[PDB]
């Protein structure tokens, strides 16, 4: 069995479910005779990869509590009549072997908002699983954890004081929390000499973190095939498709490393501005100040602007985001917003990140009047996006940069310094930039 | 039990209904109920925690946690599905005692189990002798006192673990003679009458709460226990053939401390009431309605025990050949409580039975004079001999290579102070 | 146990579910030549987390009377009957023996307007709910309690007189009822005297208890 060490990276969060069902049941001496009782519920929010079952089988074995996991879309059937005691019965079933674990997971389709109101069935599994966990035993042996994709679909009306209050954030494994992920998983069937574990963090850029577990039983079918080195690590890493880029595939995939760029006189000033601070962290809090967030480009099209989004990521150890202009911009009325809204949080999640903006005269047009080059005339886009950029919430790593074929239509709004830091004007190329460029290709 | 383990082994699927109707089978075993289905005995009683903030004891019992209304079906399954004898004279004896005196007697039957190749995964349930307590008898039943023999058994189960024994059964006799020269008995249970009153269901219901049947696949250790009610009542014609039946696990174990009681009928029982001291549900059954069918006529102050009961056949043993008896010396010694009649007795009888037979003569004619169930609670309880000799004349009697045994037991000098102290005595 | 110092911290909704039970109980010769039958059916709704679930726990160890309590969907089992059946074991049970008091909750999830569902269980849950709370002299014993938080989503029939009147509203505790919930789950527990108390009933407004 596995137990407290089966993920590395996001242990601090495992240390606060370590005081939640452990430390009540190690000492329950210093528990009675101090008034209120510990919480009795924690929702476990974030991104579906991780899966959240192989950490509470971590806590579960340590404290020797029963792990009884009832799956989310079981427990609702079509005869309306066992959907609400299919759920009493595991309740039921858990007080017996105290102490015990249910950890009821994927709480969509269970338990929903009762803001709809349809479907009777889904309206009573609301209540049942109210009506029992108020009057839930105490002292810590039928806990609850859950595993929720969504955060803000599940009923408000359900969190009072002792169903789920305890929430806890897993988001995207940072630099230094994915390599002791690969150690443990490569415990066993040890790598040779030649494989470097710190330059297989640095391929790694905004994985899932149980991603990166399935990639090292990938590269090891390839030593099987062969008959682990660093080339089955390699061939593996492409053929991994992260979520960060699953929903978009241009055939064929092109990855490249021989792009340096022949504007070097910028060169250094792209790595002062978003390569310093995901460098060199502590710098910025010893002098106090926020470092550089954004920068625009603007000239001719076609000039060695696509060429700069792509050679800068292949640099840094951050994901690429990329937008792809006038893509996103819907003729319908509501999601056309919502699709600013659905890629900056998905950036703030993955930070450090680097998004890019292109050809931004097609959807801003500055502020102008109340009309439109198209016609739709939609100023809702850009004061979200103007939203999006500093907003109230903490500063976070995002990086955005912004390339344009004019600048009349620049946008004075945008144009705050603390959003934008530099507005750098490429030039064409001239004749010793174009030797410099030759030999690259 | 090394019973309950070598059937987890065999396969035998044996839960089919389609093929014990065939064979004429009533419910199809203990074992193969278990590998069908998560053992939990069914409680009746009012719950303490009730996992909600009202109180547990004035009222307050939620629908969530309330005994629900019995349909009162039969038990779908035995734990032992034929019980067999070892002695025609063993019951031979036991109405012996009714033949001298004309009223009723009680027994409890000691024995071991082991397979049956009848029925797929059955247990069957082999006796070997019978134990009188001491007991006041009328004409038409006995109650005897409850402390005093309970008392009594503790040491004499003490007494029948050394040789492989143990307490399995009870019995109790019901003749009711007719004339006593143109036929045997009359025939009190029949279809139409009751078949086991229910006075003694609760004597029989109350014998397997306190002897458990040790399983694994429970929750508490315990789940419907194996103790076999036999009784001697009469066949239709002109006989006095046994019967044998036992008691419903899924009620008996928790239904008859606290709402079975006795009413005036011999067919039906007197449900009670608690007065809130506890809950007891409703009570649902069927019968034939005059023109039609009903479908729940009854709610109170009626249930029949018949409903309550499941079926068993006993058997004796073939006279030509048999695997073993372990038992067979007499079967004709004073028993232990049968004060009543006149075989109640002393050193003189020692003098009459063996006076350790043709003192000075042989050894084969001993062995098959010694080996009574009756005679070694006797000796051993007088005590003369000591504690180790016992031990050598438990292998010297029920035993086999029984020789080499008892040439060093009549050896010793425990075994010469016995004889020397009863041709003295009378 | 819960009692009425535990529940303490609501003042003006608290005499006035008081009244509804005990009264009728520790003085029952004042109603008595008086015309009126008392009130008989109790529905304190408001914001989720407040002690609807709790008030009816807490009265319901100080008035010493027959408690009981429902939850919300156990009784919706999948038989052709005793979904209805199972809501009548509940109330021919309570019936005998005055006093009584029973407390059904969730009456949002269970029991919804008629015309705005659809299905067939649910058309025979309502009615059963009705006829129990009236049918031919019925109401003679019996007290119901309810407690929810989506008052709009009940049936209309289900809030008349007989069966559901004197409707108590049970809000968010700001106006010095904050405080009162503060000595309530702190005289259990060890405090060192180092601060006051007083200035943390108005460092936040959005609690509810
Ligand atoms: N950072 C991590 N987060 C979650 N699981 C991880 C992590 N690192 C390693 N693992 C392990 O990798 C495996 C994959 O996670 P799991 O949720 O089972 O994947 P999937 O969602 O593909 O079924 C699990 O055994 C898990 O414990
Ligand atoms: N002098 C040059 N400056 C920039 N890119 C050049 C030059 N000569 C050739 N190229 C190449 O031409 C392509 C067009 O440059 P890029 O700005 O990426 O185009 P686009 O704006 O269409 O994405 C790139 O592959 C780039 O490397
Ligand atoms: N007077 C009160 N003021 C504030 N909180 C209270 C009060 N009485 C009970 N509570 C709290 O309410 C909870 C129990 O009832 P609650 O969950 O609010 O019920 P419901 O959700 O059904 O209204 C506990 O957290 C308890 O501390
Ligand atoms: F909060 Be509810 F009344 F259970």
């Amino acid at each position: 069995e596995v137990g407290y060490d089966d993920i590395g990276g996001c242990r601090k969060q495992m240390a606060q479910i370590r005081e939640m069902v452990e430390l009540p049941l190690r000492h329950p001496q210093l528990f009675k005779a101090i008034g209120i009782k510990p919480p009795r519920g924690v929702l476990m929010y974030g991104p579906p990869g991780t899966g959240k079952t192989l950490m509470a089988r971590a806590v579960a074995n340590e404290t020797g509590a029963f792990f009884f996991l009832i799956n989310g879309p079981e427990v609702m059937s079509k005869m309306a009549g066992e959907s609400e005691s299919n759920l009493r019965k595991a309740f039921e079933e858990a007080e017996k072997n105290a102490p015990a674990i249910i950890f009821i997971d994927e709480i969509d389709s269970i338990a929903p908002k009762r803001d709809k109101t349809n479907g009777e069935v889904e309206r009573r599994v609301v209540s049942q699983l109210l009506t029992l966990m108020d009057g839930m035993k105490a002292r810590s042996n039928v806990v609850v954890i859950a595993a929720t994709n969504r955060p803000n679909s599940i009923d408000p009306a359900l969190r009072r004081f002792g169903r789920f209050d305890r929430e806890v954030d897993i988001g995207i494994p940072d630099a230094t929390g994915r390599l002791e992920v690969l150690r443990i998983h490569t415990k066993n069937m040890k790598l040779a000499d030649d494989v470097d574990l710190e330059a297989l963090a640095a391929e790694t850029h905004g994985y899932v973190g149980a991603d990166i577990a399935s990639l090292c039983s990938e590269a090891a079918m390839q030593q099987i095939r062969e008959k682990v080195t660093m080339d089955n690590f390699r061939f593996a890493l492409g053929n991994s498709n992260p979520s960060a880029l699953r929903e978009t595939v241009v055939e064929s995939v092109n990855v490249t490393w021989d792009d340096v760029g022949g504007l070097d006189e910028i060169k250094e000033e792209l790595k002062e501005t978003v390569e310093y601070p995901v460098l060199h962290p502590d710098q910025y809090t010893k002098f106090g100040l926020s470092p550089s967030k954004g920068v625009l480009f603007y000239g001719p099209p076609g000039t060695g602007k696509t060429l700069l989004a792509k050679a800068v990521a292949t640099e840094v150890s951050a994901n690429f985001i990329s937008v792809k202009g006038p893509e996103l911009l819907s003729m319908w009325y509501g999601e056309s917003e919502s699709n600013i809204r659905d890629i900056f949080d998905k950036a703030r999640a993955a930070a450090p990140t680097v998004v890019f903006l292109d050809e931004l005269d097609s959807i801003a047009k500055a502020r102008g009047g109340s009309l439109g080059d198209a016609g739709g005339a939609s100023d809702r886009v850009v004061n979200q996006l103007l939203t999006e950029m500093d907003g109230m919430n903490a500063k976070k790593n995002v990086f955005v940069i912004g390339a344009t074929n004019r600048p009349d239509q620049i946008d004075p709004a945008i144009l705050r310094p603390g959003r934008l830091d530099q507005l750098i004007y490429v030039p064409l190329p001239d004749e010793n930039a174009r030797l410099s460029i030759l030999n690259a290709q | 039990l090394a019973v309950d383990e070598e059937l987890e082994k065999e396969d035998g699927p044996p839960w089919d209904k389609e093929y014990h109707e065939k064979n004429k089978i009533k419910h199809i075993s203990f074992h193969s109920y278990l590998k069908k289905l998560p053992l939990s005995e069914p409680d009746f009683r009012i719950n303490k925690r009730c996992h909600n903030g009202h109180e547990p004891w004035p009222r307050g019992i939620c629908s969530k946690c309330q005994p629900s209304a019995i349909t009162l079906q039969q038990q779908e399954f035995r734990m032992v599905d034929h019980v067999e004898f070892q002695k025609s004279e063993i019951i031979n004896e036991f109405i012996q005692a009714w033949r001298y005196t004309g009223m009723q007697r009680f027994g409890y039957m000691y024995g071991s189990y082991s397979k049956y190749d009848n029925t797929p995964l059955g247990i069957k349930a082999v006796v070997e002798a019978i134990y009188e307590p001491p007991q006041h008898d009328e004409q038409d039943g006995l109650t005897m006192d409850v402390e005093q023999v309970k008392n009594e058994m503790l040491q004499i189960d003490r007494q029948a673990q050394e040789m492989g024994l143990s307490r399995i059964g009870l019995i109790f006799t019901d003749l009711s003679d007719a004339g006593a020269g143109d036929g045997s008995v009359f025939c009190k249970r029949h279809k139409d009458s009751f078949f086991l009153s229910s006075l003694e269901v609760i004597m029989a219901a109350r014998h397997q709460t306190r002897h458990p049947n040790v399983s694994k696949y429970s929750e508490q250790g315990f789940f419907s226990s194996k103790f076999v009610t036999c009784v001697i009542s009469g066949n239709l014609e002109g006989e006095i053939d046994i019967s044998s039946y036992q008691v419903s696990t899924e009620a008996e174990a928790l239904v008859t401390a606290d709402m079975i009681s006795g009413s005036t009928f011999p067919s039906m029982a007197y449900i009670n009431d608690t007065t809130d001291e506890r809950y007891v549900p409703e009570i649902f059954y069927m019968k034939s309605n005059e023109y039609g069918i009903t479908v729940k006529e009854n709610a109170k102050p009626a249930f029949p025990v018949d409903y309550l009961l499941v079926t068993l056949t006993h058997g004796f043993p073939n006279t030509d050949t048999e695997t073993n008896s372990k038992f067979v010396s007499s079967t004709g010694f004073p028993w232990s409580n049968r004060q009543a009649m006149g075989q109640s007795q002393d050193y003189q009888e020692l003098k009459k039975y063996l006076f350790n037979v043709a003192s000075s003569g042989d050894f084969n004619l001993l062995h098959e004079k010694i080996s009574n169930f009756h005679l070694l609670l006797y000796i051993n309880s007088l005590q003369i001999l000591s504690p180790d000799e016992w031990k050598l004349l438990i292998e010297s009697a029920v035993k086999n290579e029984w020789e080499e045994s008892l040439l060093k037991l009549v050896s010793s000098a425990g075994w010469q102070t016995l004889v020397m102290i009863l041709q003295e005595s009378g």
